[PDB]
C-alpha cells in the first residue's frame, strides 16, 4: 500500500479551495508522483468509504485519463497519488501564453471528449469538475483528465468548502438540476471558452462568485469573438454552450462535428508548442 | 508586535480559510496561525495591527486570548490554547452524544460570547462550528473573530471586499455581496443560527446538496433554507421559534443577540426534569 | 364547526397517531363541504400514512413467505396473516374512495383540484391492484389507468411544467407504468418527456413551491438511471 | 400448537404490528405455559411498545394543553381528548396488571423471572402514575414502591450487581424516584451505588451479556450527568 513516510516531498504543484498537490517521490519505488492532500474532518466509516470508493481508480486507465498508484489518509487530510504531470495544468499554460492557439485547442477538446466518452462508456462516472486546472499536460504531448467525482462521499465531503471565486458550474447543475453529460459537456465548453480567448469569459467583454452564477444562469452563454476564429470552432463552442440540456450536443455530436474532424486531420506539434510557451 | 524567537512552533495542528495552525510554547501553550498573506500592503498591515491591538483588548470567559501578532515567521498571529476538541469535531466528527440541556447551554455561552464581541463592535465573521471549542468538557470558547483585514486578500491599498470562508454558516446577504459591507449583526446571527441547527439536528444543512456553487446559487437566491424538519423531537418548542428566527433571509427578520440569550435564559427556565429522565431500553 | 375538527385531526398528526386522524378527517369529508387547499394536505397524509404502514407490513410478510421456503405450518399462518393485513388495506383504500368519489371528484370547482384528487385515486387503485393478484387485477389496473390519464390530460392542459402537482402525477404514472403495466419503455419515455418539460421552465420558480420541485426531480433522475440500467 | 402462536407473535413483530402480537402473546401466557427467556421477552417488548407511543402521545397532548391558557374553549376540547387517550392508556395497563397476576406471578420456578415480572408490574404502575393525580396516584405509587422491593431483595440476593436485568431495575426505581416522588438525592446515590457495584464486578460476563450490560450502564451514567446538573 501507500503510507506517509514513503513520500518525499520535491515541491508544491499547485494549491486550489480544497487542498494541495504536491510533487513528491516514492521512496520504496524511487518514482516521482503527485500527491493531492484533502483536508477535511469527517467519521472515521466515511473516510474508509471514500478510501475504498477511490480504490476503483485502480482500472481507470486510459490515454486522456491521469494515472493513479493508490489513495490513503494520514492525519485529517485524504491523501491521493497519481502519475506526475509535467506540463502541470492549462490553466497553468494559460497563464504562459496570452491565448491557446486554435489547433492545440481542437486537440484538447478532442482529448476531454475521448476521456468524457471513456468514462461515461467504462465507469458510468461524471467528471462534474471538467475545467482548465483539471486538465493536465505532458511533456510527450499527451493530455489527461484528473479530478472527476469517482468517490460519491468524496463529494459529498467537499460539498464542506470555503467560497469560491470562479465556476465551471452549468446553469441546470446551479439550478438544482442534472442532465447526465450534458453538463460536463457545458464545462468543456466553457473552458475552451476561457481557454481561446485571454480571459474569463464569464462576465464578457471583477465580479464575485454569486455574481458570476447569477449571470451563467439568467445570462445568454457566452461567446467566442468572431472574426479571430474558423466558423466550426465556434459552432462547436455554440454547441457545447447550450441553456437548454436537450438541445445541448450530447458525445456523439460532437464527435462528428465539423471543427472535431478538422483538429483530428490536422498534425499539430503540441509538444514542441507546450515547451516554448512553459519553457 | 512579539518576537518570533520567543515562541517556538510544535508540530503543525491544520489549515483553515486563511491560516495554518501550529502549536507553540510562547510564555505557556498557544496557537500560531500563520496567514497565507505573503505581502502584505503597508495600509493592510497597519490595519492589520489596529484590528489586533482592538482584539487584545478583549477579556471575555467564553472566547479565547489573543495574544498578538509576529512579523518574522512570515506574518503571524498567537491566540490562546485550547486543549478541548472543536465543537465540530464533537458533533459531526465525533458525534459525541449531548443531552438536550448541555446543548441549551453551549447555546447560552455560545451568545454569551458572541454578545461580547458584538458589545465591543467586533464583528466575528467566519464565525461557525469548527470556530467553537469545548474547553474543560462543556466551556464554550470562541476564536477566529474579527481579523477582517486578512482573511479577505487586498489589490494593494484597497481590500477585495469579496466573500471567504465556508459557505453552509455563510450568510444569504453576504453571499449576495449586494453591498460593499454586507457583514454586520445580522450576518453573525446567521451564523449563530446555522450552527444552532447543527446543534438541534447534529446534521450539516443542507445535506441534498453536494456541490459548493449549487449551495451558493440556492442561498444567494433564496430558494434554500435549513429545513426545520431534522430538528429534534425533544427539542423545546421556543427553541425551535428561536432557530427559525435566527436564519432569516430578511436581514432584519433576525433577532439581536441580548433577545437571543434572553430567549435562551426563558427556555432554561421552562426546562423540565420529566422527559429528562431515560427508562431501560428494549434490549 | 369546521375549525375544531381541523384543529383536533391536526393535533392527533402532531401526535403521531394516524387513526383518530383519519377518522377525524373522513367525518370532515362526510359533511359534504369543499375542502380549502390547507385541509387537503392533512387529508393526503393521514391516509397516506395509514396506507404506507400496511404496504410496508405486507411487504416485509411477502418477503417473509418467500424466504422460509419450506413445508409447514409456518407458511400456510403467514399466507392467513398475509390476507388478514391485505384485506385491512382493501378496506382502508375503499373506504379512501368511497369518501372520494361522494364528496370530493364531483364537487371540485379548482381544476388544479381535480388532478389532485384523479392523482389519488389512481394512487390508490395502484395500492390496491399491487395487491390484488388475479382476474380482479385487471378492473383496478384499468380504473388506475383511467384516471391517472384524466389527470394527466388536465395536467397537459392548464398545468405549469414546473408546478410540483404535475411533477408528482408524471412521476407516479411513470411508476405506475413500470410497475403494474411492466412496459419500461413507455416509462422511460413518460419520465424523459416531464423532465424536459420542467427544465425547460426552471427560472419560474417561486419561494411557494421549490424544495418539492426539486425533490421531484431528483426522484424523477433516480428513477430513470434506475430504468436505463 | 404453542410454537405456531410463537411465530405468530415474531411475524407480527417483524411486520411492525404490535396489538397483533400484543394480542398473540395475551392468549399464550392466558394457558399459563412454561414461560422461557424468549417468549417472555418478546411479551415485554410488545407491550412495551404499544404502551409507549401512547405514553409519548399523552405527553405530547399534555404539552399542547398548557401551550397557551389565555384563548377561548379550545382547551375544553383538547383536555376532553386527553381523557380519551387516558382511557385507551389506563385500561391496556390494567389487563396487564390482571395478567401478570393471573399466571405469571404465581407460575414463577425461578427467582429471576419473579424479579422481572415484579420489576415490569412496578413499571407500568409507575406509567399509570404519570396519568393518575389526587389519591389515585398515591395509591398506585404504594403498588410500585413494594414491587420495586420486593424486586430489589431478590435481585441482590440472587443475582450479580453486573446482572442486566438488575442493572435495568436499579435503573427504573431511580427513574421513579426522581419523577414521581421527586427525591433526586436518594435517585442519585442509589445510582451511584448501583453503578459502582458495576464497575468493582466488571469483566466476568458472560459473551453475550458484553452489549446489553454496558448499554445499561452507559445510560446509568448518563442519568448521573443529568441528575449532578
Ligand atoms: N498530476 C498532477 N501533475 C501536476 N500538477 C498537478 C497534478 N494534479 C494536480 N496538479 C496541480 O494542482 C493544482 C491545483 O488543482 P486542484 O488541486 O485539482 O484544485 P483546482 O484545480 O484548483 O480546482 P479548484 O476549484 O481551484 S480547488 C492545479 O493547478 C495543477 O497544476
Ligand atoms: N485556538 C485553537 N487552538 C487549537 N487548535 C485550533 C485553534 N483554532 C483552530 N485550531 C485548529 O486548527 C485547525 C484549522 O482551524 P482554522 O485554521 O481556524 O480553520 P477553521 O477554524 O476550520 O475555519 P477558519 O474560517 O479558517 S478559522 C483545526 O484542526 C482546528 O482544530
Ligand atoms: O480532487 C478532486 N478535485 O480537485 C479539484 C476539484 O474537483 C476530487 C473531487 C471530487 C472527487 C470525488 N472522488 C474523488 N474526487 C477528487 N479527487 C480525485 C479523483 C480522481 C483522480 I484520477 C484524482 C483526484 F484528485
Ligand atoms: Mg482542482
Ligand atoms: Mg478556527
Amino acid at each position: 500500500e501507500l503510507k506517509d513516510d514513503d513520500f518525499e516531498k520535491i515541491s508544491e504543484l499547485g494549491a486550489g479551495n480544497g487542498g494541495v498537490v504536491f510533487k513528491v517521490s516514492h521512496k520504496p519505488s524511487g518514482l516521482v508522483m503527485a500527491r493531492k492532500l484533502i483536508h477535511l474532518e469527517i467519521k472515521p466509516a466515511i473516510r474508509n468509504q471514500i478510501i475504498r470508493e477511490l480504490q476503483v481508480l485502480h482500472e481507470c486507465n486510459s490515454p486522456y485519463i491521469v494515472g493513479f498508484y493508490g489513495a490513503f489518509y494520514s492525519d485529517g487530510e485524504i491523501s491521493i497519488c497519481m502519475e506526475h504531470m509535467d506540463g502541470g495544468s492549462l490553466d497553468q499554460v494559460l497563464k504562459k501564453a496570452g491565448r491557446i492557439p486554435e489547433q492545440i485547442l481542437g486537440k484538447v477538446s478532442i482529448a476531454v471528449i475521448k476521456g468524457l466518452t471513456y468514462l461515461r462508456e467504462k465507469h458510468k462516472i461524471m467528471h462534474r469538475d471538467v475545467k482548465p486546472s483539471n486538465i493536465l499536460v505532458n511533456s510527450r504531448g499527451e493530455i489527461k483528465l484528473c479530478d472527476f467525482g469517482v468517490s460519491g462521499q468524496l463529494i459529498d465531503a467537499m460539498a464542506n468548502a470555503f467560497v469560491g471565486t470562479r465556476s465551471y458550474m452549468s446553469p441546470e447543475r446551479l439550478q438544482g438540476t442534472h442532465y447526465s453529460v450534458q453538463s460536463d459537456i457545458w464545462s468543456m465548453g466553457l473552458s475552451l471558452v476561457e481557454m481561446a480567448v485571454g480571459r474569463y469569459p464569464i462576465p464578457p467583454p471583477p465580479m464575485a462568485i454569486f455574481e458570476l452564477l447569477d449571470y451563467i444562469v439568467n445570462e445568454p452563454p457566452p461567446k467566442l469573438p468572431s472574426g479571430v476564429f474558423s466558423l466550426e470552432f465556434q459552432d462547436f463552442v455554440n454547441k457545447c454552450l447550450i441553456k437548454n440540456p436537450a438541445e445541448r450536443a450530447d458525445l456523439k455530436q460532437l464527435m462528428v462535428h465539423a471543427f472535431i474532424k478538422r483538429s483530428d486531420a490536422e498534425e499539430v506539434d503540441f509538444a514542441g508548442w507546450l515547451c516554448s510557451t512553459i519553457g | 508586535e512579539i518576537e518570533a524567537s520567543e515562541v517556538m512552533l510544535s508540530t503543525r495542528i491544520g489549515s483553515g480559510s486563511f491560516g495554518t495552525v501550529y502549536k507553540g510554547k510562547w510564555h505557556g501553550d498557544v496557537a500560531v496561525k500563520i496567514l497565507k498573506v505573503v505581502d502584505p500592503t503597508p495600509e493592510q498591515f497597519q490595519a492589520f495591527r489596529n484590528e489586533v491591538a482592538v482584539l487584545r483588548k478583549t477579556r471575555h470567559v467564553n472566547i479565547l486570548l489573543f495574544m498578538g501578532y509576529m512579523t518574522k515567521d512570515n506574518l503571524a498571529i498567537v491566540t490562546q490554547w485550547c486543549e478541548g476538541s472543536s465543537l465540530y469535531k464533537h458533533l459531526h466528527v465525533q458525534e459525541t452524544k449531548f443531552q438536550m440541556f448541555q446543548l441549551i447551554d453551549i447555546a447560552r455561552q455560545t451568545a454569551q460570547g458572541m454578545d461580547y464581541l458584538h458589545a465591543k463592535n467586533i464583528i466575528h465573521r467566519d464565525m461557525k462550528s469548527n470556530n467553537i471549542f469545548l474547553h474543560e468538557g462543556l466551556t464554550v470558547k470562541i476564536g477566529d473573530f474579527g481579523l477582517a483585514t486578512v482573511k479577505s486578500r487586498w489589490s494593494g491599498s484597497q481590500q477585495v471586499e469579496q466573500p471567504t470562508g465556508s459557505v453552509l454558516w455563510m450568510a444569504p446577504e453576504v453571499i449576495r455581496m449586494q453591498d460593499n459591507n454586507p457583514f454586520s449583526f445580522q450576518s453573525d446571527v446567521y451564523s449563530y443560527g446555522i450552527v444552532l441547527y447543527e446543534l438541534m439536528t447534529g446534521e450539516l444543512p443542507y445535506s441534498h446538496i453536494n456541490n459548493r456553487d449549487q449551495i451558493i446559487f440556492m442561498v444567494g437566491r433564496g430558494y434554500a433554507s435549513p429545513d426545520l424538519s431534522k430538528l429534534y423531537k425533544n427539542c423545546p418548542k421556543a427553541m425551535k421559534r428561536l432557530v427559525a428566527e435566527c436564519v432569516k433571509k430578511v436581514k432584519e427578520e433576525r433577532p439581536l443577540f441580548p433577545q437571543i440569550l434572553s430567549s435562551i435564559e426563558l427556555l432554561q427556565h421552562s426546562l423540565p426534569k420529566i422527559n429528562r429522565s431515560a427508562s431501560e431500553p428494549s434490549l | 364547526d369546521k375549525e375544531e375538527l381541523v384543529q383536533r385531526a391536526k393535533l392527533a398528526e402532531q401526535a403521531e397517531r394516524y387513526d383518530d386522524m383519519a377518522a377525524a378527517m373522513k367525518e370532515v369529508t362526510e359533511t359534504g363541504v369543499e375542502l380549502s387547499n390547507e385541509e387537503r394536505n392533512l387529508l393526503s397524509v393521514a391516509y397516506k400514512n395509514v396506507v404506507g404502514a400496511r404496504r410496508s407490513s405486507w411487504r416485509v410478510i411477502s418477503s417473509i413467505e418467500q424466504k422460509t421456503e419450506g413445508s409447514e405450518r409456518k407458511q400456510q399462518m403467514a399466507k392467513e396473516y398475509r390476507v388478514k393485513v391485505e384485506k385491512e388495506l382493501r378496506e382502508i383504500c375503499y373506504d379512501v374512495l368511497g369518501l372520494l368519489d361522494k364528496h370530493l371528484i364531483p364537487k371540485a370547482s379548482n381544476p388544479e383540484s381535480k388532478v389532485f384528487y384523479l392523482k389519488m385515486k389512481g394512487d390508490y387503485y395502484r395500492y390496491l391492484a399491487e395487491v390484488a393478484t388475479g382476474e380482479t387485477r385487471n378492473s383496478v389496473v384499468e380504473d388506475s389507468q383511467k384516471a391517472y390519464q384524466d389527470a394527466f390530460e388536465i395536467s397537459k392542459a392548464k398545468m405549469q411544467p414546473t408546478h410540483p402537482i404535475r411533477l408528482g402525477l408524471a412521476l407516479n404514472f411513470s411508476v405506475f407504468y413500470y410497475e403494474i403495466l411492466n412496459s419500461p419503455d413507455k416509462a422511460c419515455q413518460l419520465a424523459k418527456q416531464a423532465f424536459d418539460d420542467a427544465i425547460a421552465e426552471l427560472d419560474t420558480l417561486n419561494e411557494d413551491s421549490y424544495k418539492d420541485s426539486t425533490l421531484i426531480m431528483q426522484l424523477l433522475r433516480d428513477n430513470l438511471t434506475l430504468w436505463t440500467s
